[PDB]
């Protein structure tokens, strides 16, 4: 069924910041979320189904990485098991730490790590001989409409691009045409691998911070569930299958003010495109939700397409976002939550039916 | 300073040439020779919209072709204006596909594609700045479609900051000139959709009953059926090659028609067409022929357009006229028609204007639209298209190029989908 | 001394321009061919003043203006047409595609490399006269050329200059009538970007001078040259102060004080009284009362927003020819008197007026006739609120489906910059009904 179930983050204030003394502005009443532009002049007013906190360490209901994972990942974790097929995507500009979000650090580690340390725990607590489990992964990007690969190296020549495609099974859905799958039994092992994944990863450094993103990127963890013995003679009548997808994505990236021509440009546009289309998608699913019939325009980009057997149908997914705020990057920010405004999925609508006289 | 580059290929595009270069030819001041004897100067002050130049004031054209078989080539230059063209453009190879779309994507399109784009490079270096490309290709045959969507492909990897556009005749319900039209349409859709800005739909059979019905002609030919497309064409880049109280250009129509991307497939019409004898029994006024161009009978894609509602539409009238009359018919017919119209569109019309109007007419005008009608169509092909899949009818002939069944089920999707989604705004 | 700049951009400012000039240059004694027969006979008088006409020595008079596009059929038409040799063939063209009628390439992608040539001749204007700068900027909503290059401009210009008065003869879009499918988009931007560097901005309409046409005039068969010279006379009936003498004169500076209260609103109106034909000329007074009851009534205004539904924040005319100011203020004592208005309580005074002693004139193959009096109404009212209410309502339909966008971002924009306009467009509404509550004490 359709479970969007957006969600929004606040960091804390750096030590430089604090140094600095970053005027806060962001504010909260609970569960509603406000922000008050330091004219003074108007006050923008959010809602979200969930609202987090980490910019007071001592306030109530606060938000660390423990109550991250255990709101937001455990459903999907335990729905992969029942055999649906899920995804889990990340928004947010350059500063708000989407790597202390999803990767984190040695001593408050993120979501990735304990995402793939409890499905190494349940799994070695289902494994019988009459269960197996068995888990593999993949990785790639997307940079100008194209798609690669970052798992596997390359030629040592020059830029050894890996061109590839998208083709269409008419069951398991879209698939990529030369892709590299692999075998997994150690965290550590998946840590290697994601370090050999965003080192390769498409970047430039620009006027605003040499560590920034130009190229989407997807992490893809397919699961299997093989039970089916038949009780007179060993017969794999059916196997299960469930797949698993993390994303990262860019920025919003405005470009009347990083005016820096030629690839930086025909970058950031193709990156836009993608957003817009996934902001239609999920408004799309959101009414999906509600039993009417509508389209949903999945053909219209590449990440949405390779995404079209996880994303819709009875699949969970989820969304979340960092931000910023420090008053000096209010504009960024406002974008970085006026993308996820779906918390209205179906208020204040007019109704118009008529099938009743069910009778003798 | 801007420009435009015409593609040509299989018989039909080659056949619409030969009667567009003469409807141009025609407007420009141009004879035979490539010479001229005009009447104005303002015919050449943006002649290099469409003409190159040369050493004694002869005009020749960026035009090119690349048909796969020399049938028509010694059909055009044996004609009255197959002779200005430039000889090195006359690209072709030999041995035809035969109707068989593998023959020409895969094999000798392969084959004859870089030749074609040697020629394509060097016709677009020698321009100052660019803004589009032209096309003329048919579908359900071999040629047109194969190599002309292997082209566009090449180019949009190529230049895509620039425009495409295509005017692309389609199969026909009642009779079919190619037994495989179905298969072969469907997998140029599936190439077409995707790199494409704006395509223009015709269909034989409603240039056949328009010249039955309202010319009341006896004899046609093909060759005067082209006659109405070459108008159209014409039409279409008057707003860039004359002046006008309200200009236009092909990339203005891009925007304001095409809502959402894929949703590109238009549906083409022009005005006034009269019989010999019945042009003394009318009237030249706006009113006279916009009552002509939102009919179902003046378009040319044998789609009953009131089956459905219209996105978006378009129009360009040509001559000295009151541009308050022309508002306020458009305004009239956003009133009176509202179901055949949008109500998630405020305004489902715009305008364009030129004062330099044909050759023997005060007043002209086309006009242009992306209705939901055309769903009918597509709900044919792939109908069509899947009972002989079922089957595997003349797959064979298709597999012995290097293919799979795969490559047809995605296509069928690509338009069962794009189906759907007019359907979506088909109801209220 | 004083000197304004002018600045056409579109195809809508060039058209319009072709026939200010047609109509300056009638008025100051000029042929069309730069040289001066008139003073020549007369041997003496600034009549072809300083204040748009610079001179050389040698006789020939070049107007201080300069025009832009980014389509070269206007252009061409002016350097063809019937007056190539007198403006500067610096007439600024870069003709290399045109703006698709979005916000994005007229103010991004085809903004850049361009606008630096623009701004050197506005240089190499101003360092010419040591004097007042008072710009007009003739410009259209919807457009991209009209729009975006608009929005660059002067915001570029706030920059270079700073405490100059900045104008905008703008144009609105029809609410039913329209010659496009985005200009809700194109003309929210534009606001947004521009509500704060310039200082007014009048506003006329399309469809209110068709219906004008119709009405009065009996014209049956418009153009759009016909419209274009009641602009033209229009902006005449303003410049008449700077350029010429008499009894109460007003300056570009007062303009925006008398009539922009507070810095946001900033969006007026405009009408002119006498609209007649040779037939209709005659049959009439044309006194001041009729003039001035006739400059209040709903169809000889210019936009299709009926005020008897609104307030009048404020108000000034101008007027021309033989005037007897008695009169002037009976009129004004008059509307007062009346009760369909209703002005504010927060300003009893509301008008302004302002005297000139020359007579309008006339375009040769025009509709309008010779008289001896005419007159001109700028107000800045509240019920246009309506006309910016039906337009995000035009806006919040099409984003609801993020629809004619993917053209926007894919020249350089971000899609959260449309949910920022919309704020700051709905709390110009708050205020232009936060100011119709009166006063509670
Ligand atoms: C002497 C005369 O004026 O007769 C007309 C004429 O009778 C009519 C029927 C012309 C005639 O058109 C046809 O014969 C015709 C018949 C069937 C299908 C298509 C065309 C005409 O042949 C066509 C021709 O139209 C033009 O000249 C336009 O410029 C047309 N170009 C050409 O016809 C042309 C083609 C090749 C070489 C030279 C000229 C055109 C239309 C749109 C944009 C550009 C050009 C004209 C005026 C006429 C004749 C000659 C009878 C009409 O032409 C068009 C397409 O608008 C058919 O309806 C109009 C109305 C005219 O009254
Ligand atoms: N009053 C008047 N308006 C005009 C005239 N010509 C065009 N317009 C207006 O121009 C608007 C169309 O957009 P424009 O402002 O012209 O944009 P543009 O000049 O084409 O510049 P681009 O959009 O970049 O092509 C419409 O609202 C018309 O009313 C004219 O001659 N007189
Ligand atoms: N309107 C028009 N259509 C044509 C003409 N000649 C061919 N066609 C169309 O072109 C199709 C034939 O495809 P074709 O171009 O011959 O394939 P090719 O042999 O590979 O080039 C048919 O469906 C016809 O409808 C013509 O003179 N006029
Ligand atoms: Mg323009």
């Amino acid at each position: 069924n359709s479970q969007v179930t957006v969600a929004v983050r606040v960091r804390p204030f750096s030590k430089r910041e604090k140094t600095e003394k970053a005027s806060q502005v962001v504010f909260t009443n609970g569960e509603e979320i406000t922000v008050e532009h330091p004219d003074m002049k108007q006050v923008y007013s959010f809602i979200y189904d969930v609202s987090f906190w980490s910019f007071d360490e001592c306030h109530p209901g606060y938000a660390s990485q423990t109550t991250v994972y255990e709101t937001l990942a455990a459903p999907l974790l335990d729905r992969a098991f029942e055999g649906y097929n899920t995804c889990l995507f990340a928004y947010g500009q350059t500063g708000s730490g989407k790597s202390y979000t999803m990767m984190g650090l040695n001593e408050e580690p993120g979501i990735i790590p304990r995402f793939c340390e409890d499905l190494f725990a349940q799994i070695a607590k289902k494994q019988t001989s009459e269960v197996s489990y068995h888990l593999e992964m993949s990785f790639f990007e997307v940079y100008n409409e194209k798609i690669h690969d970052l798992l596997v190296c390359k030629g040592e020549n020059g830029q050894r691009k890996q061109p590839l495609r998208a083709r269409e099974h008419p069951v398991s859905g879209p698939y990529v045409e030369g892709l590299s799958m692999n075998v997994v039994s150690s965290y550590s092992d998946i840590q290697s691998w994601l370090e050999l994944g965003n080192k390769q990863r498409a970047t430039a450094a620009t006027g605003m911070n040499d560590k920034s993103s130009r190229s989407h990127s997807v992490f893809t963890l397919v699961m299997t569930q093989t039970k089916t013995e038949v009780v007179e003679g060993e017969e794999h009548d059916h196997r299960i299958t469930s797949r698993i997808n993390l994303v990262d994505l860019a920025g919003s990236e405005r470009c009347s003010t990083a005016h820096s021509s030629g690839q930086r440009l025909k970058e950031g546009v193709s990156i836009n495109k993608s957003l817009l289309t996934l902001g239609k998608v999920i408004s799309a699913l959101s009414e999906q939700a509600n039993g009417k019939r509508v389209f949903i325009p999945y053909r219209e980009s590449t990440l949405t397409w390779l995404l079209k057997e996880s994303l819709g149908g009875n699949s969970k997914t989820a969304m979340i976002a960092t931000v910023s705020p420090a008053a000096s990057n209010i504009e960024e920010t406002l974008s970085t939550l006026r993308y996820a405004t779906q918390a209205r999925l179906i208020v204040n609508i007019a109704k118009v039916n008529e099938d009743m006289n069910a009778k003798l | 300073m801007r420009e435009i580059v015409h593609i040509q290929a299989g018989q039909c595009g080659n056949q619409i040439g030969a009667k567009f270069w003469e409807v141009i030819s025609d407007e420009h001041g141009i004879d035979p020779t490539g010479s001229y004897h005009g009447d104005s100067d303002l015919q050449l002050e943006r002649i290099n919209v469409y003409y190159n130049e040369a050493t004694g004031n002869k005009y020749v054209p960026r035009a090119i072709l690349v048909d796969l078989e020399p049938g028509t080539m010694d059909s055009v230059r044996s004609g009255p204006f197959g002779q200005i063209f430039r000889p090195d453009n006359f690209v072709f190879g030999q041995s035809g596909a035969g109707n068989n779309w593998a023959k020409g994507h895969y094999t000798e399109g392969a084959e004859l594609v870089d030749s074609v784009l040697d020629v394509v490079r060097k016709e677009s270096e020698s321009c100052d700045c660019l803004q589009g490309f032209q096309l003329t290709h048919s579908l359900g045959g071999g040629t047109g479609s194969g190599m002309g969507t292997l082209l566009i492909s090449k180019i949009r990897e190529e230049y895509p900051d620039r425009i495409m556009n295509t005017f692309s005749v389609m199969p026909s319900p009642k009779v079919s000139d190619t037994v495989v039209e179905p298969y072969n349409a469907t997998l140029s859709v599936h190439q077409l959709v995707e790199n494409t800005d704006e395509t223009y739909c015709i269909d034989n059979e409603a240039l056949y009953d328009i010249c039955f019905r309202t010319l009341k002609l006896t004899t046609p030919t093909y060759g005067d059926l082209n006659h109405l497309v070459s108008a159209t064409m014409s039409g279409v880049t008057t707003c860039l090659r004359f002046p006008g109280q309200l200009n236009a250009d092909l990339r203005k129509l891009a925007v304001n028609m095409v809502p959402f991307p894929r949703l590109h497939f238009f549906m083409p019409g022009f005005a006034p067409l009269t019989s010999r004898g019945s042009q003394q029994y009318r009237a030249l006024t706006v009113p006279e022929l916009t009552q002509q161009m939102f009919d179902s009978k003046n378009m040319m894609a044998a789609c009953d357009p009131r089956h459905g509602r219209y996105l978006t539409v378009a129009a360009i009238f040509r001559g000295r006229m009151s541009m308050k009359e022309v508002d306020e018919q458009m305004l009239n017919v956003q009133n009176k028609n509202s179901s055949y119209f949008v109500e998630w569109i405020p305004n489902n019309v715009k305008t364009a204007v030129c004062d330099i109007p044909p050759r023997g007419l005060k007043m002209s005008a086309t006009f242009i639209g992306n209705s939901t009608a055309i769903q009918e169509l597509f709900k044919r092909i792939s109908e069509q298209f899947t009972a002989m899949f079922r089957r595997k009818a003349f797959l064979h002939w298709y597999t012995g190029e290097g293919m799979d069944e795969m490559e047809f089920t995605e296509a069928e999707s690509n338009m069962n989908d794009l189906v759907s989604e007019y359907q979506q705004y088909q109801d209220a | 001394m004083r000197e304004c700049i002018s600045i056409h951009v579109g195809q809508a400012g060039v058209q319009i321009g072709n026939a200010c000039w047609e109509l300056y240059c009638l008025e100051h004694g000029i042929q069309p061919d730069g040289q001066m027969p008139s003073d020549k006979t007369i041997g003496g008088g600034d009549d072809s003043f300083n204040t748009f006409f610079s001179e050389t020595g040698a006789g020939k008079h070049v107007p201080r203006a300069v025009f832009v596009d980014l389509e070269p059929t206007v252009i061409d038409e002016v350097r063809t047409g019937t007056y190539r040799q007198l403006f500067h063939p610096e007439q600024l063209i870069t003709g290399k595609e045109d703006a698709a009628n979005n916000y994005a390439r007229g103010h991004y992608t085809i903004g850049k490399e361009i606008i630096d040539l623009v701004l050197d001749r506005i240089r190499k204007l101003a360092d010419q006269c040591t004097g007042l700068q008072g710009f007009l900027v003739f410009h259209s909503f919807g457009g991209g050329t009209g729009s975006g290059f608009t929005s660059l401009l002067m915001e570029r210009l706030s920059v270079d200059y700073g405490k100059k008065s900045k104008l905008e003869f703008s144009i609105y879009p029809a609410p039913q009538v329209s010659t496009a499918v985005v200009e809700p988009y194109n003309s929210i931007l534009t606001t947004h970007t521009t509500l704060e560097h310039s200082d007014c901005a009048f506003m006329v309409d399309n469809e209110a001078i068709y219906d004008i046409c119709r009405r009065n005039l009996d014209i049956e068969r418009p153009t759009y040259t016909n419209l274009n010279r009641l602009i033209s006379q229009i902006v005449s009936s303003i410049t008449a102060s700077l350029r010429f003498d008499g009894a109460l004169n007003v300056d570009l500076t007062e303009f925006q004080t008398n009539l922009v209260p507070y810095p946001r609103i900033h969006f007026p109106l405009a009408t002119y009284a006498p609209v007649i034909s040779a037939e209709k000329a005659y049959h009439e007074q044309l006194s001041v009362a009729e003039i001035t009851n006739a400059c209040f009534e709903p169809a000889n205004q210019m936009v299709k927003c009926d005020p008897r539904h609104g307030k009048y924040m404020a108000c000034c005319l101008l007027y021309r020819g033989d005037v007897v100011p008695k009169d002037v203020n009976a009129a004004i004592a008059t509307i007062k008197t009346k009760r369909s208005i209703q002005f504010v309580d927060w300003c009893p005074t509301g008008f302004k007026v302002g005297i000139n002693y020359q007579p309008p004139t006339v375009v040769p193959g025009g509709d309008l006739a010779k008289v001896q009096r005419a007159v001109c109404m700028l107000s800045n009212t509240t019920a246009i609120a309506e006309a910016w209410a039906r337009l995000d309502h035009k806006f919040d339909l099409m984003y609801a489906k993020r629809a004619f966008v993917h053209w926007y971002v894919g020249e350089g924009m971000e899609e959260g910059e449309f949910s920022e306009a919309r704020e700051d467009m709905a709390a110009l509404e708050k205020d232009y009904e936060e100011v119709g509550v009166d006063s509670v004490e």
